[PDB]
């Protein structure tokens, strides 16, 4: 699905959605295939802490008609 | 690479047919076909799922079945042939209506039920005394090496219902005709009316080459493929007839099966190049009386590997409404090419190649 | 009509079955199947002394399966005594218990009978019935029947016998010709052997109907290939019991040789044999009646056949059969054990046809000139050319009669074929008799244009006469006729695969 990824957005789970959007940069991690993204947290996460984040992705062309051909009456 | 995939569906009126015809199925399986055996009446039978074909080849060894199970129907089989699938049909005196209807769509006319081919002069000595088991001479066999095999064949035994090819349909192939004395009629009932098939008009085996190149073979006799005929010796009842150790049924059956399943005679057309002489690219428009070079490449499928075609009779045409120029294409450098001067009349001309030969796939190219 | 046996062991089949039994031994079970199966057919082992030693070496006293196979195989072998320990006797008796399968009871009881060890037959039956109540499968039931055949008559075998009616109902029928269980050929052959063997020992006739037994044997013999030793042994036992038993003997009746062309000899010979192809020499045969297919009236009745060697022959020189098909009803009499004793066979009488007084003539279509007729007779071909054209028509007249009797004949096939010598085309016409039974054919060029496609030329003329009953079909070149149709006032499709004519372009000349 990496080729078909139209957009990626990350925001922290909080009331301040407008300000909770996180900066994301495309990154390549050595030795591992596939696209990766580096997300900068608003505050550093110290040992033993947790945070909740929401990741949204949109893919294009991932739905393929089957059967390929239909008549006027036939459904999709 | 086989033009038709190995997936084959076999329809049997009775399961016992597989045992009786073990030799034919084993020879087919040895060639890498993936056979699946289902009863012809079985409800689960289906050919098309979601617009795709479940099977590439269909063999209907179900002469007596009145109706097909599940969704299989004469319309469905017709669509399947249009898709390019190869179909084999075997008939008998018990022929049900669907088989006759299928022949009607293909232009091969089966005779009425209970009729049989009667030959009083060439019937085998082993016949029950009804003169319906006829020893078919190899002379009637069609003169097509690709379809029937180059090798010579011994006399073949046929017992079944005669069929007549429709004159109107050009594509019909008279693979095996009956003897001059043979005719199709009800044996018990006297011949008041004119026979449905008389003399050499009667057809025992016929083939069809569709415009899409689908191939279907109709056999009058299911028993012809039976193991019993394959091993049985043949001697004509009439006096002075030699006795042959083995029949030619097995060898002929193998050759026909190869032809139906696109194992022989398959041809493909590759890139065609035209340009002005001395030029490497085609001009947008040519001038009057200019000299141009035309090149095309054709291939043949041998043993599943494409190779340069050896055909020497290929003819090129330059046409506007009627053919202004026609000439043979020379075989040079693995390609067929010719150089000629354009006519003095301007217009929207088309280059045409129409190499259609008996038993081979029909090739048409237009630029 | 009673059902005739459709499958049986022919003389070739019985020998092939013996070969299938006569295979090298690989295990005690193999020895039991081969040796016992041959014994049932009456065949012997060439190396019987070696076979007994082989059983002795492989016999394990602590294994029930070995004991059963060794005991039966040794019993089949002559004088094949094998040492048995007391511990073996305890093992066989212990095997017969409520906590062991019916199959186990069968092996233990059979082993005891073969060795001759004493057994408590009543106790063995009590264990067998108790296990059989849970083990209601067909295979368990058949083994129980065999166990009863080994148990003493004092035991209450009636309970075991009652299963036989249940099994017969449980049989699956293919419709009027075959009866077999779902388990296949092996179960049917064993069941027939068990039913006959148990019933013979008990002294009561099998309850199975004679027609049902005929169907059951047909299923057993439907397939003539026995791949495994077990299949051969079971079938051999079934054939042996059927061949000779106290109640039912299947009577196979078939005509020897082809009766289609019987007119040459006018002798009918019928083979009468059992399922093993052994002729029933003690039987007597008679032709109950003979009927004509055409009218259904009897022509002969109550004429007895004579035993001539193996076959039964009936002479009918006195009666001059007319051309046609006749059906003979024959009955086998004598031993009461015979089943399916009545068989119906169809014989055909042939004759030869003579064509005489054929006159080939040409007539002026307007009738101004009297018809010109040239007399011809088969096979002498007509001399000279006959013209059929816009002015003169052509006609054929011939009479068909039986050579032997001179009666009028109407052959099923009577066609006139005109073959174009140059093209090779053939045109076939059907000739029909008139009221007087003289065939008349007329050729009119103007009307017949559609049939010939108005294709003029010389055509060889042939007479085709044939019928199923006719000994001598005739294809005669009667004459040569030239047909000239009216000249046409004014085809390339057939050249589907040919080079087309070369076409060139004529460039305009320079000024
Ligand atoms: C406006 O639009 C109109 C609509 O199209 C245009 O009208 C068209 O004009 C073209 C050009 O003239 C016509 O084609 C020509 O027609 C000629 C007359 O037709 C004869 O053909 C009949 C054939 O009958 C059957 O033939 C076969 C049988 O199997 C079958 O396939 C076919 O379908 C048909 O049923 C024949 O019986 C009658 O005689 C007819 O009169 C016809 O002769 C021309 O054929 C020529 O040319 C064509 C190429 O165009 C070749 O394919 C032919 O083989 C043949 O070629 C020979 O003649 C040429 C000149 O005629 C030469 O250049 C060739 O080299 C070659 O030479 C040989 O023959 C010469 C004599 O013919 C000899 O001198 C030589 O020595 C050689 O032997 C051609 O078909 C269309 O018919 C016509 N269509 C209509 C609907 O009317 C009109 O032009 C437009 N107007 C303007 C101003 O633009």
């Amino acid at each position: 699905l990496e080729a078909r990824l139209a957009h990626l957005g990350v925001q922290v789970k909080g009331e301040d959605e407008e300000e909770n959007n996180l900066e994301v940069r495309e990154t390549k991690i050595k030795g591992k295939s596939g696209r990766f993204f580096t997300v900068k947290l608003p505050v550093a996460l110290d040992p033993g802490a947790k945070i909740s984040v929401i990741v949204e992705t949109v893919y294009t062309h991932v739905l393929h008609p089957y059967p390929t051909q239909i008549t006027q009456s036939e459904k999709q | 690479v086989c033009a038709s995939g190995p997936r084959t569906l076999v329809l049997l009126d009775n399961l016992n047919v597989r045992e009786t015809h073990s030799l034919f199925f084993r020879s087919l399986k040895d060639r890498g076909f993936e056979l699946t055996f289902k009863t012809a009446d079985d409800p689960s039978l289906s050919l098309i799922k979601y617009g795709e074909f479940l099977y590439d080849n269909l063999i209907i060894f179900s002469p007596s079945v009145e109706d097909f199970g599940g969704n299989i129907n004469v319309e469905t089989i017709s669509a399947f042939i249009d898709g390019g699938g190869s179909v084999l049909v075997a008939a008998s005196s018990d022929i049900g209506d669907p088989l006759r209807e299928l022949g009607s769509e293909c232009g091969i006319e089966f005779d009425e039920e209970k009729t049989a081919v009667i030959d009083h002069h060439n019937y085998d000595i082993s016949d029950l005394g009804q003169h319906t088991l006829i020893v078919a001479d190899t002379e009637n066999l069609l003169k097509a090496p690709t379809i029937v095999g180059k090798s010579s064949l011994n006399p073949i035994l046929f017992r079944g219902v005669g069929m007549v090819a429709d004159p109107d349909n050009p594509l019909v192939l008279d693979i095996l005709t009956g003897s001059s004395t043979s005719y199709s009629f009800f044996p018990d009932k006297p011949i008041t009316q004119y026979p449905h098939a008389v003399g050499k008009n009667t057809l025992l085996i016929a083939g069809l080459q569709a415009r899409n190149n689908a191939r279907v073979i109709f056999s009058g006799s299911l028993d012809f493929f039976s193991d019993s005929f394959f091993n049985s010796a043949v001697q004509k009842a009439a006096p002075g007839s030699q006795r042959y150790s083995q029949t030619g049924n097995y060898e002929l059956a193998v050759a026909l099966s190869r032809w139906v399943f696109k194992e022989e005679g398959v041809l493909r057309v590759g890139p065609v190049s035209h340009h002005r002489v001395g030029e490497t690219a085609p001009p947008n428009a040519y001038t009057v009386t200019d000299l141009v070079e035309y090149s095309i490449v054709i291939q043949q499928l041998s043993n599943g590997k494409w190779v340069p075609f050896d055909g020497d009779d290929i003819q090129l045409e330059f046409v506007r409404i009627d053919p202004f120029v026609r000439t043979f294409l020379k075989k040079k450098g693995g390609k067929y090419s010719v150089q000629f001067k354009l006519p003095d009349v301007y217009g929207v001309f088309q280059f045409k190649v129409d190499y259609n030969r008996l038993g081979y796939t029909h090739l048409y190219s237009s630029t | 009509w009673a059902l005739t046996p459709t499958h049986y062991l022919t003389k070739h089949d019985v020998e092939r079955l013996k070969a299938s039994l006569d295979r090298p031994f690989t295990n005690l079970e193999s020895a039991f199947y081969s040796i016992v199966g041959l014994s049932s057919l009456g065949a012997q082992v060439p190396d019987a002394k070696k076979a007994c030693t082989y059983i002795r070496s492989n016999l394990d006293p602590s294994n029930v399966d070995s004991l059963f196979y060794a005991a039966q195989a040794s019993q089949a072998l002559s004088g094949c005594e094998i040492s048995i320990s007391n511990e073996t006797k305890d093992l066989l008796l212990a095997a017969v218990s409520e906590d062991s399968s019916v199959t186990q009871i069968y092996h233990a009881v059979a082993a005891l009978s073969g060795f001759g060890l004493p057994l408590a037959s009543q106790e063995a039956l009590s264990a067998l019935t108790a296990r059989l109540s849970k083990e209601e499968t067909v295979l368990a039931t058949v083994q129980a029947l065999q166990t009863a055949s080994h148990l003493s008559q004092q035991a209450d075998l009636r309970s075991i016998v009652e299963e036989i009616e249940d099994l017969v109902a449980r049989l699956d029928e293919l419709g009027g010709v075959y009866l077999q269980f779902e388990e296949g050929l092996e179960t049917t052959a064993l069941f027939v052997a068990a039913t006959y063997k148990l019933m013979d020992h008990v002294g009561t006739e099998p309850s199975i109907k004679e027609d049902q037994v005929i169907q059951l044997m047909n299923a057993i013999f439907s397939k003539k290939n026995f791949e495994s030793l077990s299949e051969a042994f079971s079938v051999a036992s079934a054939a042996a019991v059927l061949s000779h038993n106290r109640y039912h003997v299947p009577v196979v009746v078939v005509p020897e040789g082809s009766a289609s062309d019987t007119h040459e000899q006018a002798i009918l010979r019928l083979q009468v044999t059992n399922v093993l192809s052994q002729p029933l020499t003690q039987a007597t045969v008679k032709l109950e009646h003979a009927k004509s297919v055409a009218s259904r009236a009897t022509v002969l009745q109550k004429t007895s056949f004579t035993p001539v060697g193996d076959v039964f022959e009936l002479n009918f020189m006195n009666v001059k059969f007319s051309s046609g098909y006749y059906d003979f009803l024959v009955e086998v009499e004598g031993d009461n054990r015979y089943i399916a004793n009545t068989v119906e066979l169809r014989v055909k009488i042939s004759t030869e046809v003579g064509i005489t007084n054929v006159d080939l003539s040409t007539v002026d279509k307007d009738q101004s000139i009297a018809p010109k007729t040239t007399r011809v007779t088969y096979p002498a071909k007509a001399k000279g050319t006959f013209i059929a054209d816009s002015h003169q028509n052509f006609a054929l007249f011939f009479q068909l009669v039986d050579v032997n009797t001179g009666a009028e004949l109407t052959p099923h096939q009577t066609f006139v074929r005109l073959h174009n010598q140059k093209t090779g085309q053939e045109v076939v016409f059907v000739a029909e008799p008139d009221n007087k039974n003289v065939y008349k054919f007329e050729l009119d060029t103007s009307e017949r244009k559609i049939e010939f496609d108005s294709a003029s030329g010389t055509y060889t003329l042939y007479l085709i006469i044939g019928d199923a009953t006719l000994k001598n079909p005739i294809l005669w070149n009667v004459a040569d006729v030239v047909i000239k149709f009216p000249e046409e006032e004014a085809v390339l499709s057939q050249n589907l695969f040919t080079p087309k004519q070369e076409i060139q372009h004529l460039f305009r000349e320079p000024e």
